């Protein structure tokens, strides 16, 4: 939408739960579940391949 | 909302004008510009503890810190109606320590 603007990873994966509903704290205190889960969710898209 | 469906930017309205076996769309658009660094931080952690902010994001100027909202820089002071609050600083990662301003209290000398 213009420039490319840094933010930190985390805080931009707040952001999207907050646009679907979820409040950004659900994220913040399950930051490290939600990343081994997607973590084992893409090493099972290479499996499938 | 749908992105580049009406143009490049966030789409503010769209005007109509007949071609010869064909339309012209003209999108107006808005886009940022002349943006600043800052240092950032997801909580802040105030006796014990941790706000969130409601809408908008903790940024710092290099020794204090303030809310603004995401897509225009306008920085405010810390209160109890900018932020909410959930668990102890405990378990955010990159929490970080202010004060948290309250106007009842200072209302009430
Ligand atoms: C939410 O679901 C997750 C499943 O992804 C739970 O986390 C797992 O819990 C089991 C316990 O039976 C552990 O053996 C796994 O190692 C956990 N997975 C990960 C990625 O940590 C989690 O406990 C559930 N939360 C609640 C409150 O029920
Ligand atoms: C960050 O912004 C603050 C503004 O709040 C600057 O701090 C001073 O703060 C006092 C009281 O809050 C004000 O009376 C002053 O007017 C502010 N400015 C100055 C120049 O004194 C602070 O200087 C800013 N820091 C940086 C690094 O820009
Ligand atoms: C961001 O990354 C930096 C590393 O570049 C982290 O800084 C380190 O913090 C640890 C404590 O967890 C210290 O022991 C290291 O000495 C630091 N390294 C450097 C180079 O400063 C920083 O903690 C990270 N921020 C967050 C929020 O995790
Ligand atoms: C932010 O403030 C808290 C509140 O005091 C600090 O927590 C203290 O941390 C030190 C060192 O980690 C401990 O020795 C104290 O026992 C803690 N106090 C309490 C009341 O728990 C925290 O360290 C501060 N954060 C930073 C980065 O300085
Ligand atoms: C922000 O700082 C980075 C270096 O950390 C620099 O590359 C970038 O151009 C700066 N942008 C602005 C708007 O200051």
């Amino acid at each position: 939408a213009g420039a490319a603007l840094q933010i930190p990873f985390a805080m931009q994966m707040a952001y999207r739960f907050n646009g679907i509903g979820v409040t950004q704290n659900v994220l913040y205190e399950n930051q490290k579940l939600i990343a081994n889960q997607f973590n084992s969710a893409i090493g099972k898209i290479q499996d499938s391949l | 909302k749908r992105v580049d469906f009406c143009g490049k930017g966030y789409h503010l309205m769209s005007f109509p004008q007949s071609a010869p076996h064909g339309v012209v769309f003209l999108h107006v658009t808005y886009v940022p510009a002349q943006e600043k660094n800052f240092t950032t931080a997801p909580a802040i952690c105030h006796d014990g503890k941790a706000h969130f902010p409601r809408e908008g994001v903790f940024v710092s100027n290099g020794t204090h810190w303030f809310v603004t909202q995401r897509n225009f820089y306008e920085p405010q002071i810390i209160t109890t109606d900018n932020t909410f609050v959930s668990g102890n600083c405990d378990v955010v990662i990159g929490i970080v320590n202010n004060t948290v301003y309250d106007p009842l209290q200072p209302e009430l000398d």
